[PDB]
């Protein structure tokens, strides 16, 4: 769900001796479990726990074990203003030109796109483990990625329809890219609402 | 005596291993109270137990006709002197929010014990460094005190300790030292 995600912190404690030597009876909290002022503005605690179990170890032997968990939650100031802000402002724009029947420039900011979005891509990759799955920022974009591709094909497709003299198909054509463009980003974010909201 | 207003608090005399010797008498006045206690034997350590679980509370020696500060104190010592200086800012990290100073640390009391005559030695002040600090007062059972950094993250490296002892009970704790502080109070408004 990154970045829209809530994960969960242990610290375990074990002892190194057999259970009929010693045990863990009872928790004390001699103190606050967690300070008010920790550091580290990006994570926020909302609760906390602390318990005591028995696990097993060798083949007849079993210690005690006392878990104290964190849950925690990220703040959104960050990502709203370094990546949603500059992709949505760049995506708006490559959708206002197209009201310019100046055709190939249409091709002309689509490629820029393309370089640009490969720019985004490793950016985002920077700090995250060489993961196994999709996460919900990848799947953004990658839709924009094939989106982008397909308007140049159409672009390339209209210059040249163009010079035979039927320019009825080039504008009639002209106005469907004009409504799927923001059409499908809207169904996007309908699909994702219902998964984690 | 209360200076004004406050209820007449608990009081006892016992033994410094923890045994009791005497107990506080009151008056019908109410304002006062009343302790006596004499030793009869070849060492007489006090502790004077005051139980509330502002005040002001005398205590003398030999003192006949006490009603209406002396020549010398009464008490024991355990008042530590402290000292710390900066020579360096190592670094800062805005992003991690700690910086690192490299200082220097003194502290200082008053013990009656730990004296020596100059004969055992000849000489007139004693000098411990490192880690032999720690072989020396476990054999005379005597407590020493401890610190802390409370706000320091990971290790801290300290290049020297000494301490100097005067025979007749001033030790003086030196300390140099290299630490990684916490900032908790980054406002970046």
């Amino acid at each position: 769900a990154y970045p829209f995600d809530r994960q969960k912190f242990s610290i375990k404690v074990d002892l190194a001796v057999p259970t009929n030597m010693f045990i863990f009876n009872e928790i004390e909290r001699f103190q606050q479990v967690v300070g008010d002022q920790l550091g580290e503005e990006e994570w926020v605690v909302t609760s906390y726990s602390q318990e005591i179990t028995e696990v097993p170890f060798e083949r007849g032997s079993t210690n005690s074990r006392f878990t104290t968990t964190l849950l925690v939650k990220r703040n959104l100031e960050y990502y709203i203003l370094r990546i949603f802000v500059p992709l949505f402002l760049i995506i708006s724009v490559s959708w206002v030109i197209f009201f310019l029947k100046d055709y190939g420039r249409q091709l002309e900011v689509a490629s820029g796109n393309l370089l640009v979005f490969v720019a985004f891509n490793f950016t985002i990759s920077g700090d995250l483990p060489r993961l196994g799955y999709l996460t919900v920022l990848d799947r953004f974009m990658i839709v924009s990625f094939c989106l982008t591709a397909i308007v140049v094909l159409i672009s390339v497709c209209q210059k040249r329809l163009g010079a035979v003299g039927k320019q009825a198909v080039a504008a009639q054509i002209d106005t469907w890219v004009l409504v799927i463009y923001p059409l499908v980003y809207s169904l996007y974010i309908i699909w994702v609402y219902l998964r984690f909201f | 005596e209360p200076i004004g207003e406050a209820p007449l608090p608990r009081l006892r005399l016992t033994d410094s291993g923890g045994k009791p010797l005497a107990f506080g008498l009151i008056d019908q006045p109410g304002e006062s109270v009343e302790l006596n206690y004499t030793c009869d034997q070849d060492i007489c350590e006090l502790v004077v137990h005051v139980d509330g679980t502002v005040y002001r509370l005398l205590v003398g020696i030999n003192a006949p006709n006490l009603r209406e500060v002396g020549s010398s104190v009464f008490l024991e010592s355990d008042l530590v002197t402290v000292g710390l200086a900066v020579d360096q800012i190592v670094g800062v990290d805005q992003r991690s929010e700690n910086f690192s100073v490299v200082g220097t640390l003194k502290l200082s009391w008053h013990d009656p014990k730990l004296g020596f005559s100059p004969d055992q030695c000849g000489c007139t002040v004693k000098s411990f460094e490192d880690a032999s600090i720690r072989a020396v007062a476990g054999e005379i059972n005597l407590p020493l005190p401890s610190f802390s950094f409370y706000n320091q993250q990971g290790n801290r490296w300290s290049q020297n300790q000494v301490i100097f002892v005067t025979p007749d009970g001033r030790a003086s704790y030196f300390e140099r030292f290299t630490v990684t502080l916490q900032a908790p109070d980054f406002d970046f408004l």
